[PDB]
């Protein structure tokens, strides 16, 4: 059975090369952004709900304005991914999280699966038309509803909603989860579907590693003889796994070039 | 096929 040791040797040789990651909700919470279960809202859902939305929009461009890039910055756990990334050792990194710091964090769009979306873009709900996001910016951050400078529709950010596809460049997955020689799992159970089925995607032979509050989801029910588990906190275990790897003043490094520390 |  391997260890945690074990597996920052493996990256350290580079028998790891082909590293496919996965996170959630638990990677953002260090940077100050609550989890998930007063908006003005029958319930929670609603938030991300079409018909909602079309009744009143102003809750989910509430959520908008605090999410939007000045509000929150990457902590460690980003900054490690972005260390895989700068070691040529990131195949995929696909994200339920919809707060944008895997991209703010350096790691570019092409490395990234925002498989829940995101604010860097928006649509017409109505015509379909494209549009930057900075171009509803200003509307965003004056409380008014972006509408389309040709058919009137609500613009809305490229969140993906509830019944929604998810989005096109998900279908990396077809290719990317065999490809993977190593899955990293950070800060998510992956209990909803599709995610969950993904962590049996892998071929047998490749670890899967999570480092999360607890062991639950997938690697829980069907545990393979490959699998990990780092339990606690995330930070301390991605800081855990830097040291063993010898990144610890690469981390440094980056962390303050980009955020001043 | 795949939607959230
Ligand atoms: O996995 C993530 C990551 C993230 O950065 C944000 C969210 C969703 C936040 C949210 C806020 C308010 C209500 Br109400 C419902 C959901 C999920
Ligand atoms: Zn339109």
């Amino acid at each position: 059975k391997l260890s945690l040791q074990d597996v920052a040797e493996l990256i350290r040789a580079r028998a790891c090369q082909r590293v496919v990651v996965m996170v959630g909700a638990g990677i953002s919470t260090p940077s100050g952004i609550p989890d998930f279960r007063q908006y003005d809202l029958p319930y929670p859902e609603a938030i991300f709900e079409l018909p909602f939305f079309f009744h009143n929009p102003k809750p989910f461009f509430t959520l908008a304005k605090e999410l939007y890039p000045g509000n929150y910055k990457p902590n460690v756990t980003h900054y490690f991914l972005r260390l895989l990334h700068d070691k040529g050792l990131l195949l995929r990194l696909y994200t339920q999280n919809i707060d944008g710091l895997e991209r703010v964090s350096g790691i570019p769009a092409s490395k990234l699966v925002e498989a829940h979306g995101t604010f860097a873009s928006a649509t017409c709900t109505v015509c379909q038309r494209p549009f930057p996001g900075e171009d509803i910016r200003a509307d965003v951050m004056a409380d008014r509803v972006p509408r389309c400078p040709v058919c009137t529709g609500v613009v809305k950010p490229d969140i993906v909603f509830f019944g929604e596809p998810l989005p096109q460049r998900f279908l990396l997955h077809v290719v990317d989860f065999p490809m993977a020689d190593l899955l990293l799992i950070l800060g998510t159970s992956l209990e909803v579907e599709p995610f969950a089925s993904l962590t049996e995607a892998v071929r047998s032979s490749v670890p899967r590693l999570l480092i999360n509050r607890d062991l639950v989801g997938p690697l829980a029910w069907h545990p393979r003889s490959r699998d990990v588990a780092q339990l606690g906190d995330v930070v301390h275990g991605v800081e855990s796994l830097v040291e063993l790897l010898g990144w610890t003043e690469e981390m440094r490094d980056l962390v303050q070039r980009e955020t001043g520390k | 096929r795949h939607k959230k």
